[PDB]
């Protein structure tokens, strides 16, 4: 499909920003992150980025290692994530979906059969944390043998190889963490960027956009508040739509 | 782009988050740059043999082969400064992070020797040492852990997944990952991402090197085979490199083997693990089905990294060298033989390499054969363990 | 009648009972005919390089000296097989032992280290071991009363008059008067009757050879000074005796000064006690008034002898060699400054010999001069010790 | 004096062996040491051997090892056993009284002031434990200077030119340890043999007098019966009495 094509497409209709939050899926619970997602669509995210739990996230900070020991309290697998995306994609057909993986579990039973998979639930982008674009043509391949955009972290510092790796290779769009980047990234025709480093309140959100980013990522707020909220669901929801609502509303 | 290959056959790599890679480029750089400085490698000459005291010895066994065609030697890195041959190879991580101009040393540790190793290279050369070690392993390797702060270390406990090394390996690599301009970081076996597992092997090889002089000095020939255990591969692959162009030379890695393989309690992925993508590496691990990361068990904790250097699954899998399994009762047995019979205390890690020589004699004592095992630590650690098991029995 | 002289100047002697006069007239002769022997000395030589480790390094200690006129070097006993210098002594007396025919080792200990270095010698040369130990330190000693039995020696609990070292003396005496003719007594110092004080140094002799070899390799000339730990004498007699004839360079015996010389509690007989007759020799001793031996005190257990070698009373009366003493506290902060500032962990015995080099060069910083302080020991034993008295601080 | 000699020559005009107890001086108590010394005594003792509390008795076997910890428990010095030998003399004026000492009691204070406080109490011998005739000139020499016999062992082995020391250097009695010893020892003018090693019974006695000997040595049979009947102290008198009775009656 080209879900990110046309959510950017109808996005610069609007002269709007993306904003894209991250969860754990299974975090607290499948019924609760379930809902939680559910949450985050109604109150205005322009798509998802969900991580799959896995047992040595070395990417994540403390925040999201919490998340993923909460999703495997809960007994959450990889195989019951995979059956959370159908029904997230079943209940909502064009927000992009984007996972965030380790390399063992794309790697796991088979590169290919972990990019159908995702094809066949409706996924349209995979950010593999610990493939660099130099390890990374097997993954991005059979990405798009599968119609799934391979997504790569630009760095802060990148140098112009590096660069020019990262637009050529990736697809959907630029994970990004003076806005010498952005220029350099639309110079070489690189996929959209979402800047995805310290974004937690609504001013940074707009200050991404203004930099010449077509959004944001917020993943550690978002977690954050399940974390605060775990002894009351409800509350938890309440507060998820309030943050995203503010957060969206700085992209228009 | 790199300098040298980061692959051995289909094992190995790069497998590091994208802002790690220019760590990695920094550091095969420097390490191609000091392979071809005469200075680098006289300084790190220099205090192997004045520091840490090589070359150490190469011990005949007569009083354990008596009777069979057995010809037993133990290359001591027991006798290395520290008390395993761990200190080799920080030594020279140590002139590196000083040629690079670093300061600080980050270091991971399971069983606490690669911190004990760590912290007493740091404090030679004035580094300024941290040591990230699983909250469980701290709480179970209080003397490791006094070693270490009283050589200057500052050691944190790691209480994030199940809080052991390999826990302390992620929050290793966290910390290098923002911290690299000016701290290095000292990985602790001979595994990892490029370039660390060809780094810790050339810091090694002292080892297999000094064994061929001394073996052709004392017996005119190279050995039949070297036996060496293997927890991560950093001994064994410093026993091998210098033998594997030597092809009449049997290399034999020796994997623990736990309570057995059957029980599923054991730290042999080599053999009986699934290759995956984890430590920065492609490499056989401990892994569900699924694909999450699992533990190695052995009775000796410093076997229990759980996957293994990617040189050895190379070497494997063209059949260069054989890898085999001893369990915790076949190294209990070794440890005890060596004590009454040669009065040297191994280390529980270096007795799986010494009982599966034991059983290369013992099943066909005709059979003639010349036998390196690298003794790669000394096992004073290990007293109290087996002291426990023996009096439970 | 003896072949060398049983006595330096007025101490020494064989004050023992009759009966055992024919031993040690025994084992003089087996000394004497050994000392000519090529084959004795080289099978002596080989078991020293290929099992001991010899040459042990010695280690510059630029980082505790930086600011300084002093150069400081230490000589590594602490990377000798078992962990201390007793195994050089222990090898040559068993080699003693099998060449005078016998098959079985009586041993005394007192803090364990003798025990487990005449347990690991009897059990490389196939002896039958068995090891005098005070009660009370078979006690507070299970790590190496563990060592001493894994060896296969058997431990034998001494509960007569303090149970503690003298005892183990006594006891050790008591046997072999009755089974010299099968059994060789393996002293753990350079003290007893003659031969004991000769034949402990000639065994112990290669640490000065080596520190004067490498000494004249490193810097040219011979040291100012070479300082060692005196608890029974063995290691400073080891590092004097090729320097004897060298009269500028300086001899300097660390007797342990406990709490202090001026509380009592110490371990420093050659310089505080009084001349007596005790353990087969005429030595300065710690003693009542009336003449009743008493235990030396220190940190360090190792140092409790509570005489002194004959040879050193000698040596200090004729002025060739100066006696000193430092305080548990000098020894602790001794031992905390080389774990920091070079990673090695000292002995706390060894930690006296450094603690008074240390003042050496900080009382007079602009002083040239070149010291060479015997490492008797590594101190791996005395972590728990050291890490209970900093934390009760 | 010449009290070994006058005893030995009335022995010897009666045909009859001395019989000689060891006890530790002041085991277990001054006053009760005082009372066993003046039994053994009573009972028939021809001479005594008294030993003085040394903290490392490396000759002694347990029995007396235990003796000297008794005696030390009581507080007992080698100053107050000088007083018990001043009284004991004072009661008893022909018996010899031999010392077995170690060899630091002796140097302690001076050689020379030893066996000049020795001649004061009227002690007749000294057998020092630790001191060889190899080394026993200045010990010998100030003896003899102060009218005190050095007693000297004679090892059961004893070689031909120890046998020629022994009886050059010893005066008073020779403690000796096929009777080819005894015969040796007269052929070499040697002072009269009295056998030490294992004498606990009546047959003992007169069996080392019929092989030459002038008489026997026993010690650890009279310890044990003070260690037996600490309890009762005078049941233990009283068992003193009949066993050296008995052991005296042999030598007749
Ligand atoms: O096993 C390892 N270290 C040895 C620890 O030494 P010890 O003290 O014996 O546990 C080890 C550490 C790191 C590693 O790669 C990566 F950094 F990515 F995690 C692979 C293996
Ligand atoms: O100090 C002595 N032994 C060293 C014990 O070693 P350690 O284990 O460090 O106590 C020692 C042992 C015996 C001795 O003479 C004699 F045999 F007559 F008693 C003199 C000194
Ligand atoms: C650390 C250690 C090992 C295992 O690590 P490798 O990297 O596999 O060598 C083995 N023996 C000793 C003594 C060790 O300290
Ligand atoms: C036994 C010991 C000593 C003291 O004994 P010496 O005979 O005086 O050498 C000193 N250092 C160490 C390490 C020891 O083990
Ligand atoms: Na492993
Ligand atoms: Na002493």
């Amino acid at each position: 499909m080209e879900r990110y094509e046309n959510l950017f497409a109808q996005l610069n209709d609007r002269r709007e920003g993306a904003f894209v939050p991250f969860v754990t899926l299974g975090d607290p619970g499948i019924e609760q992150s379930l809902k939680i997602i559910d949450t985050l669509i109604d109150a205005g995210a322009d798509a998802l980025e969900l991580g799959v739990p896995f047992s040595d996230p070395l990417a994540d900070g403390p925040t999201i290692q919490n998340a993923n020991l909460r999703a495997f309290a809960a007994g959450v697998t990889p195989a019951q994530c995979f059956e959370m995306l159908a029904l997230i994609r079943e209940k909502h057909p064009t927000i992009p979906i984007g996972l965030l993986m380790y390399a063992n579990l794309v790697f796991n039973n088979g590169i290919d059969a972990f990019y159908a998979r995702c094809e066949q639930v409706g996924v349209d982008s995979v950010l593999v944390a610990d493939v660099p674009v130099e390890e990374s043509a097997p993954f991005r391949q059979a990405a798009l043998r599968h119609n799934i955009a391979p997504i790569f972290i630009c760095p802060p510092n990148a140098d112009d190889d590096l660069l020019r790796q990262v637009a050529s290779y990736g697809r959907g769009y630029t994970y990004l963490l003076l806005h010498h980047l952005i220029e350099k990234l639309k110079e070489y025709h690189a996929a959209p960027a979402l800047q995805g480093f310290g974004i937690s309140s609504p001013e940074q959100v707009s200050a991404a956009v203004r930099a010449g980013a077509a959004g944001a990522i917020s993943g550690s707020a978002i977690v954050k508040i399940i974390e605060k909220n775990l002894a009351s669901p409800k509350q938890m929801l309440a507060e998820l739509r309030s943050f995203v609502s503010a957060m969206k509303a700085a992209s228009r | 782009t790199t300098l040298l290959n980061p692959y051995f056959g289909e094992f190995g790599g790069m497998y590091v988050p994208q802002i790690l890679m220019p760590a990695l480029n920094q550091l095969e750089e420097a390490f191609v740059s000091a392979q071809k400085d005469p200075e680098f490698q006289a300084q790190f000459a220099d205090l192997l043999k004045n520091y840490a005291g090589r070359p150490t010895a190469l011990t005949k066994c007569q009083n354990i082969t008596a009777g069979t065609r057995t010809t037993l030697y133990l290359k001591r890195e027991d006798l290395l400064h520290g008390g395993a041959h761990k200190t080799n190879q920080v030594l020279g991580q140590a002139l590196l992070a000083k040629r690079m101009g670093k300061s600080e040393i980050i270091a991971e540790t399971g069983a606490g020797q690669h911190g004990v190793a760590s912290a007493l290279a740091s404090a030679l050369l004035g580094l300024k040492c941290r040591i990230y070690m699983g909250a469980k392993d701290v709480e179970r390797q209080s003397p490791n852990v006094f070693r270490m702060r009283l050589m200057g270390a500052e050691v944190i406990p790691v209480h994030s997944g199940s809080a052991t090394l390999k826990d302390a390996c992620n929050e290793a690599l966290r910390d290098w990952s923002g911290s690299y301009e000016t701290a290095h970081y000292m990985l602790g076996t001979a595994a990892g991402p490029h370039p660390y597992p060809t780094i810790v092997r050339e810091f090694q090889r002292m080892i297999g090197e000094e064994t061929k002089a001394q073996i052709l000095d004392k017996e005119g020939r190279l050995p039949d085979a070297v036996i060496a255990c293997v927890g991560g591969g950093s001994n064994a692959i410093g026993m091998f490199a210098d033998f594997i162009n030597d092809t009449s030379v049997g290399l034999i890695g020796v994997e623990p083997g736990g309570h057995g393989i059957e029980t599923g309690e054991h730290g042999a992925p080599l053999k009986h693990g699934r290759v995956g993508i984890y430590f920065g590496m492609k490499a056989p691990m401990m892994q569900t089905a699924d694909g999450q990361i699992e533990e190695s068990y052995s009775i000796s904790a410093g076997l229990d990294f759980p996957s293994v250097g990617p040189q050895h699954a190379y070497l494997n899998s063209i059949g260069r060298a054989d890898y085999v399994s001893i369990t915790d009762d076949e190294a209990l047995e070794a440890f005890k033989t060596l004590c009454r019979h040669e009065g040297i205390i191994p280390a529980l890690e270096s007795s799986h390499a010494l009982a599966h020589a034991l059983k290369m004699m013992r099943e066909q004592p005709e059979k003639e054969q010349l036998l390196v095992v690298n003794l790669s630590g000394r096992g004073d650690k290990d007293i109290f363990t087996v002291h426990d098991i023996l009096k439970a029995r």
